[PDB]
Formats: C-alpha cells, sequence, structure tokens
RNA sequence: AAGCUCGUAUCAGUUUUAUGAG
RNA sequence: CACGGACCAAGGAGUCUAACGUCUAUGCGAGUGUUUGGGUGUAAAACCCAUACGCGUAAUGAAAGUGAACGUAGGUUGGGGCCUCGCAAGAGGUGCACAAUCGACCGAUCCUGAUGUCUUCGGAUGGAUUUGAGUAAGAGCAUAGCUGUUGGGACCCGAAAG
RNA sequence: GAAAUUGUUGAAAGGGAAGGGCAUUUGAUCAGACA
RNA sequence: CAACUUUGGGGCCGUUCCUUGUCUAUGUUCCUUGGAACAGGACGUCAUAGAGGGUGAGAAUCCCGUGUGGCGAGGAGUGCGGUUCUUUGUAAAGUGCCUUCGAAGAGUCGAGUUGUUUGGGAAUGCAGCUCUAAGUGGGUGGUAAAUUCCAUCUAAAGCUAA
C-alpha cells in the first residue's frame, strides 16, 4: 500500500497526450497555454530522469520528482506541481 | 548448417523459395544474407527499433539508403521527428507503420524490394540486439 | 429438430421408454394408417386399433390378405387377424403377429367415444 | 463496418487487420518481371548431360 | 479501387446492382493459424470423462 | 504445495457456464417480479482510501443520512423509492457532498413514483440504473494552462520537510529545553 | 544440437631442422 | 550350474495435473493477456466488452532513501553487408550485431564540505585497485508443441509395521 | 464360433532327436502373357 | 409552537408459477432384387416438423413423438391487473424551530500463569485456574515497555433472504 511508486523516465511522457494533441502541444512553445499532464491519473508515482525531451515548456502534476527531471523541466520551461 | 525452415508460415516459405534462386543465380553477398537471416527462429530476429534506425541513418551518406530488417519493426516514442525513407521488413508494427508514413516515407515489403534492388545496391541491413534477452 | 429442455434425443432413453411402457402407452404406440376412402370419409388419417377392426395388410408376405381382429397383443406390440395363420406340422394353426403400423383399415366398430374421438381429432364421420 | 478497412477504422476497440509481408502471393509474376531478368546471368540447362 | 461484385436476387439474375468489395477479402490465407486454432477451439465444445 | 492429500480436495469450474445461465435467468426473473423497477438501487459515487487508489472513486454502499436530509427527503422514504443508505459512513469532503447530492437531485427529477392506491400506468421498465446515472470520475484540470515558477525547484521542498519531520521531536526538544531556563 | 566468427582455417596421438630439461 | 519360462486367446506397464526452465511455431509488438465477470446466442459452443489486476518497461542498497546522455548515447580495434575507385586483383569511406579494452552516467561504501542556515539543518564540488546480472535510441506478454526439473500414488506389481 | 488341444480321411517322411539358414532335385500346387 | 401530507381490510375474475390431460403437416404411387423394403432407380409432397425410437435390414413423408400454436382440468399463491363490498379516522405516521434529558448488557472486558492453536515472531485466538475493575469511560491500531496525543469504534444480548 505504501510502496505504489511505479516509475515513469521523462523518455515517454508523450503517449500520455493520446494521439492528437500531441501534434497542436508539439508545434507550440506556448508558456500561455501548455498542457497538463497526470502522471497519477496515467498511474505512475514518481518521476525519473532518463530521457532527453524537446524545449516546450509543458507542465507536469505528480508528487515524486529528482533532480535532474526537474531541471530538464524547467529547461523545456515547464514546471512540477508537487500534489499529494 | 541450415539448408530450409521450420515454420509453415506460407508467405515466409514463398520469400525464401524467391531468395534462394537469387542467392544461386546472382551472387551478390547480400541475398545469402538475407536467406540466412530468415531462416533463424524468433529470438535471433529480434526486433528492431525505428529509433536504431535513424541512428544508422545518421551515418555518412546514409540518407537515402533503403534499410532492411528481416526481423520485425517497432515505433518509438523516445524520439519525435523522423526522416523520409524507404524501409523494407517482414512486419511492421502499426505503429510504425502509421510513423513512417507520417513522416512520409514508405513501408515496403519485401517481394517490392527484390524488384527494386535485387543484387542489394543501395541498401543495408540492421540485426537488433541480442544480449538485452536474458 | 428439438428445441427443448425435457425430452430425449438418446437410444439409451427411448429403447426403454418403448419396451418397458404401459399398456396404455402400447395403445397409442400399436396405432394405424386409414385407408384414403376412409380419411375423405372422417376427416382423419390414423388411429388406434381395436379387437373388432376389419383391416386389409399392406406389406409384408400377408400383402392383400385382410380380416378382423381376434386379438391385440400388447405384450408384443402386435395384432393377431384371423384368417391369417399358419398351419403348425400337426394340423394346428397359429395367429400371426403383425404391427399395425403395416396394415390399413376398412372398417371399424365404432362407439360412442370413437365418434368422440374422432370430433377429438376433427371429425367428418357423418 | 465490423471488420474494418483502411477508411472504416475496425469497428473493434483497438484492432487492425492484420498485414501482409508480401505484395502478392505468386513468385513467376514476380521473376518474369523485367528489372529482375536483367540483373540475372543466365541459367544452365536443368538435365546434366552424362559425361564419363 | 475495390473492384466489383455481382449481386443475385431470391429467383436468380445477374442484377443492374453492384458492389465492392470490403477490402477484407484481401487479407491473407494463413492455414497453419486455421490448423493451430482450431485444434484447440474444437475441444471447448467437451464435457469430462472420467472413471 | 502438494504433500498433502489435496487429490480430494479439487473445485473444477465447468459450471461456470451453466451458472451463467442460472444467473441471467435469475436476474430476468427478479425483474419480472419487480417489473417497473430498475433491478438495482442507486449507489452512490465514492473516493477510495490506500493512496495507490486514492485517484479513482468508487460506487460505495450508501449514500449517507445527511445528504439525503441535504435533498429534503428521508431514508424511510428512500429506500422505498430505490435509493440505499448506508448510516456509519460520514462525510467529511464537500466537493463529494455535493457530488451525491447532485446524484439524488438527477434520480428524484429522473422517475415517477406511483401512488399507494394505484391506476398502474405503463411504465415500460429499465433493466438498470447504474447504466443511466453511471459513475462518472471527476475532471481535476482542462488540458491547457499557463506556466508559472517560484524558483523552489520541486525537490528541495520535498528534501526539507522530510527533515523537518524526523527532526522535530529534537527542535521541539531544543526548544523547550531554552524555554525552561530559569 | 542452436547461434556468432573464420575459411583455407587453425591445426596433427607424425616426422625433419634447432635447442632445452632429463 | 543365479533366476523366470508347459501351452493358447484376451487383459497388462513412463501417463494426467500444478508450479518453474530451455528450444521452436504463431498473434500483438512498449506494450501484451476476451472468458473471475457483464452482454448476446440457433445455447455447456461461437461472437462482443467495460473497468481493475498481473508481467515487463529502473536499478540499488541493511535499510532511511536515492535513482540512468558531457559528448552526433563516447573513444580505440576487429567486424558481415552496402557505397566509391578499379575490367580485375586490391585500396578507401560507412561501419548494424557481437566481442575486447578504455572512459562516462546511475545506486551503494569512504573522504572533502560550497550558496544558504530556525545554529543545526542542508548537501555544491571533486576524488577510492569498491561494486550491480544496471544505463548507454526499449522487447517483452500470452497460447500451443517437444522434452526437461521438483512434488503429487507417479513406469507397474511386491516389505515386515504404526 | 478363431488358437492351444483332439479325431477321421488324403499326401509325405522317419535307424539315439526335432525345428531354422544358403542352393537345388522329386512330388503336389499356382498367378501373369501370347492377341 | 406551526401548519402540511399520507394510510386499511375483505371477497370475485383474469393473468403469472407448478402439476398436468388433449389437439395440431406431407407417398405407403410405379419398377428391380430379396423371405421381408426401411436398400437401388424414377415420380412426387410437407417442413418454425430431416432430433429420436419402432415396425420382417439405413424410413422425414407407415406409426409414436419432435416443431409451432391452442384448447381445457386440478392446485399453491398475493406476485399485479382489472373488479366488487366495506371506512378506517377525532386512530397512526412523517415533516422543521426552542428547551430538558439522552438510561446504552459483568465473574464479563482486561492482566498474570498453565496447555493447545495460528503464518502471528518479545507472547494472535481459545479453554482451564487465580486476581478482578471503570463510565468526559472501555476495546483496537501485528515489536517490546513507561508516558502523552491522534484516528476509528461501542463489547460482554439477539433474528433474517439471495
Amino acid at each position: 500500500a505504501h510502496f505504489w511508486k511505479p516509475v515513469l523516465n521523462l523518455d515517454k511522457l508523450w503517449t500520455l497526450i493520446p494521439e492528437d494533441k500531441r501534434d497542436q502541444y508539439l508545434k507550440s512553445a506556448s508558456k500561455e497555454t501548455a498542457p497538463v499532464i497526470d502522471t497519477l491519473a496515467a498511474g505512475y508515482g514518481k518521476i525519473l530522469g532518463k530521457g532527453r525531451i524537446p524545449n516546450v515548456p509543458v507542465i507536469v502534476k505528480a508528487r515524486f520528482v529528482s533532480k535532474l527531471a526537474e531541471e530538464k523541466i524547467r529547461a523545456a520551461g515547464g514546471v512540477v506541481e508537487l500534489i499529494a | 548448417h541450415r539448408t530450409a525452415p521450420k515454420s509453415d508460415n506460407v508467405y515466409l516459405k514463398l520469400l525464401v523459395k524467391l531468395y534462394t534462386f537469387l542467392a544461386r543465380r546472382t551472387d551478390a553477398p547480400f541475398n545469402k544474407v538475407v536467406l540466412k537471416a530468415l531462416f533463424l527462429s524468433k529470438i535471433n530476429r529480434p526486433p528492431v527499433s525505428v529509433s536504431r534506425i535513424a541512428r544508422a541513418l545518421k551515418q555518412e551518406g546514409a540518407a537515402n539508403k533503403t534499410v532492411v530488417v528481416v526481423g520485425t519493426v517497432t515505433d518509438d516514442a523516445r524520439i519525435f521527428e523522423f526522416p523520409k525513407t524507404t524501409v523494407a521488413a517482414l512486419r511492421f508494427t502499426a505503429g510504425a507503420r502509421a510513423k513512417i508514413v507520417k513522416a512520409g516515407g514508405e513501408c515496403i515489403t519485401l517481394d517490392q524490394l527484390a524488384v527494386r534492388a535485387p543484387k542489394g545496391q543501395n541498401t543495408l541491413i540492421l540485426r537488433g540486439p541480442r544480449n538485452s534477452r536474458e | 429438430a428439438k428445441q427443448s429442455l425435457d425430452v430425449s434425443s438418446d437410444r439409451r432413453k427411448a429403447r426403454k421408454a418403448y419396451f418397458t411402457a404401459p399398456s396404455s402407452q402400447r395403445r397409442v404406440l400399436l396405432s394405424a394408417p386409414l385407408s384414403k376412402e376412409l380419411r375423405a370419409q372422417y376427416g382423419i388419417k390414423a388411429l388406434p386399433i381395436r379387437r373388432d377392426d376389419e383391416v386389409l395388410v399392406v406389406r409384408g408376405s400377408k400383402k392383400g390378405q385382410e380380416g378382423k381382429i381376434s386379438s391385440v397383443y400388447r405384450l408384443k406390440f402386435a395384432v393377431q387377424v384371423d384368417k391369417v395363420t399358419k398351419e403348425k406340422v400337426n394340423g394346428a394353426s397359429v395367429p400371426i403377429n403383425l404391427h399395425p403400423s403395416k396394415l390399413v383399415i376398412t372398417k371399424l366398430h365404432l362407439d360412442k367415444d370413437r365418434k368422440a374421438l374422432i370430433q377429438r381429432k376433427g371429425g367428418k364421420l357423418e | 463496418q465490423v471488420w474494418g478497412s483502411e477508411t472504416v477504422a475496425s469497428s473493434k476497440v483497438g484492432y487492425t487487420l492484420p498485414s501482409h509481408i508480401i505484395s502478392t502471393s505468386d513468385v513467376t509474376r514476380i521473376i518474369n518481371s523485367s528489372e529482375i531478368q536483367s540483373a540475372i546471368r543466365p541459367a544452365g540447362q536443368a538435365t546434366q548431360k552424362r559425361t564419363h | 479501387s475495390r473492384p466489383q461484385v455481382t449481386v443475385h436476387s431470391l429467383t436468380g439474375e445477374a442484377t443492374a446492382n453492384a458492389l465492392p468489395l470490403p477490402a477484407v477479402f484481401s487479407a491473407p490465407i494463413r492455414p497453419d493459424i486455421v490448423h493451430t486454432v482450431f485444434t484447440s477451439v474444437n475441444k471447448n465444445k467437451r464435457q469430462a470423462y472420467a472413471v | 504445495h502438494f504433500r498433502k492429500h489435496w487429490q480430494e480436495r479439487v473445485k473444477v469450474h465447468f459450471d461456470q457456464a451453466g451458472k451463467k445461465v442460472s444467473r441471467r435467468n435469475a436476474r430476468a426473473t427478479r425483474a419480472a417480479k419487480i417489473a417497473p423497477r430498475p433491478l438495482d438501487l442507486l449507489r452512490p459515487v465514492v473516493r477510495a482510501p490506500t493512496v495507490k487508489y486514492n485517484r479513482k472513486v468508487r460506487a460505495g454502499r450508501g449514500f449517507t443520512l445527511a445528504e439525503v436530509k441535504a435533498a429534503g427527503l428521508t431514508a424511510a422514504y428512500a429506500r422505498t423509492i430505490g435509493i440505499a443508505v448506508d448510516h456509519r459512513r460520514q462525510n467529511r469532503n464537500q466537493e463529494i457532498f455535493d457530488a451525491n447530492v447532485q446524484r439524488l437531485k438527477e434520480y428524484q427529477s429522473k422517475i415517477i413514483v406511483f401512488p399507494r392506491n394505484g391506476k398502474a400506468p405503463e411504465a415500460e421498465q429499465v433493466l438498470s440504473a447504474a447504466a443511466t446515472f453511471p459513475i462518472a470520475q471527476p475532471a481535476t484540470d482542462v488540458e491547457a494552462r499557463a506556466v508559472q515558477d517560484n524558483g523552489e525547484s520541486a525537490f528541495r521542498t520535498l528534501r526539507l520537510a522530510r527533515s523537518e519531520k524526523k527532526f522535530r521531536g529534537i527542535r521541539e526538544k531544543r526548544a523547550r529545553e531554552k524555554a525552561e531556563a530559569e
């Protein structure tokens, strides 16, 4: 119960966008309208950093994040929201 | 050594019947490698990530060489942009058969490749990794 | 075909339900058709049998013969019409077991219940 | 509707029809094409005359 | 093009109507698969048998 | 794990199929007995325990007393009308309070209730109500939002929260032992 | 046996040249 | 000369299952698995299916916990095959997989201990002949077959006993 | 209505062995083709 | 204090459920063989009936039955649909606002010790023996043990479909 922390690398991280707004947010640097992503609603509890990702600023919502992960997201200009 | 395959997939046997004939007649070392790959089992025909295709396509003079994979093909979300080339292989998954046309390239069969470049001309082969196996 | 859940499609069942059936069911199992004359007369194809009926035979070695029942042996699923017998060697004679599927009636012995029966089965008797 | 096409997706959940591996189930037609046959040094006789 | 299909009627005649194929009959034929399926799918209408 | 004599105790669910047909027949029988009613009680939405599953919701047992009272009726009429009740459950969340109340309001709007006296109009029943009032997992955000930053880097927060929690008793001890000086 | 690499390939229950230990 | 064998027919002995493992064929392929169950049906079949669960995709430490690109996902060497030159022989480029070696990154052990700081917290930087079956442009899931291993009466019959 | 086993007839053989193998003789028996 | 709203009991008859009883198509035509036609050939017919059995050998069409519908009979029965006679009722119930109280199970809970049992480990459960309580209390929170909080629950009395 306590030990549900199934990881998500920064690699995958757009398949959550089902297929279609993937393009619409890909061709956008929009700091005003950025896509929100729900790790928890997709069933992932902690972010880990493996990948390299575009610089498109995109929002992410999750509980647990590592340093390279948040650094890369802030490098794209996205942001983490530490929901419970 | 092997002489003919274990499978019963009829089209696979048909491709073998073709590429045996070209390896008999035309003698280019491409066809023998094709055939010796086709005979093999599913472990030793591991799949080929389209990302790996792009890696090997970033080689020098490697922009229009029609890549060949006797095995299967797997889409990869880990990259976002991809070239437009002509790619031949046995089994294209639906995801990568979408991706490649999305890029604009064509996902071709093997017999059509035998029409287009029989002798192994302007081509390349990949054989996916096998010590990610257990 | 069978589209139900309480009737059998099995040999081991129905041979038993034929052999070990009561006389009240053998009355019906030993049915018989009628002549087409009587069919046109009464408006019915077939019937059970009776001691006092005249009949003609249509199959077997005894084809062409006819007569009146003397007895109905339900315990062998058979009927004994007289003037159809076989001489023993010793001058005595035997009745002949026949199935009433292989007979045809030309005259009956009606009763009140038989008129009611034909009315019950689409009577055109008179 | 039920089994899918290139235009209707499948009318089933997450299903596609299968994929051919090959353009056509024939090989005589393929090899009797011309661009292949240009690339073929010729054949023998296929019944060798006995010597000695 | 899904080339053509003709139509008959309950008494039968090649009517003026016609149709295309569904692009399903173009699918392959894998009798190895029919074999390994059918001999795993006819066995599901089985009852036990045991002394 | 067969060192014991398991061979006498084995269960073999051949009768999966037959149970299914008996079950469907029982459904239909109960419904034809219960002819106008929907065969199921309206069950609420509830948000689960055990943080693994807390994102979800779940069709719980029974709505509450208080939510029913907020709809402005009583349990006694609810269980006739086709609505469940739990009583040992207690509402301490307002969105859920509001959602269950909304379900009740929809239900009362969506039904028609006969008299006790009769005249029994034609009703043309439905088989189930879970279909028409489906349990619905709610929205948390629309897909699009603007970015804002706070310069905290979202890892140091967790780390020093951890540190404060594990050293809370000792920092309290420091505070108390300097407080009780002289 | 299944793969991977070689292919005229490293070799030999073997001699000869050379040189040891014994 | 250890044993069994008078004669004939009929019976008569490596199977069935659960869980693991290899090899192969197949489906799908960063996904995979319809069948606990619901619907439907010409009814134990076949056909469809919701949502959850499993396995795998991230490992590692005693654990608290942490957690995978410096580089065109590195360099060097060998490397099938392709391309260029050459009639050829051979030369050059590219060099998949695989192997070796050197490095890097992650996790852990030891040392340093920066900006700051509830003044006792925190962990920037860089090192160790340390180590993991890791990372280094994913590959497995499921079913069937062959046979294997263990336990189930277990190739069959046959032991006194409790 | 098989086999062991048993009888009658027909054929054959036979000095302390029988059965089997290679070839052939004697006797019985036998299928195929000549157009 | 305030206004509001709503009820019951019988029979009758259908209907549903069970037990059933009964009725509901089409060749016995021609030829051959054979002891016998249910076999072979021809010509036909019915089909929400070609499942099955029988009769002098494989019978849709010879019979019983099957299928499809209907017709009655006897029962259980309130399951509801119409009916019909009664009128409860100055009864009973629900509804908000103010106030006062709100009783809540003992040889039991719990603790020790003995024996057994559990996956339950520094002691889960059970039974015996001993000691034996409290009511802003008491149990429980899988690691001991003192203290203080927090959360959830109300025991020692009880019934009931699928």
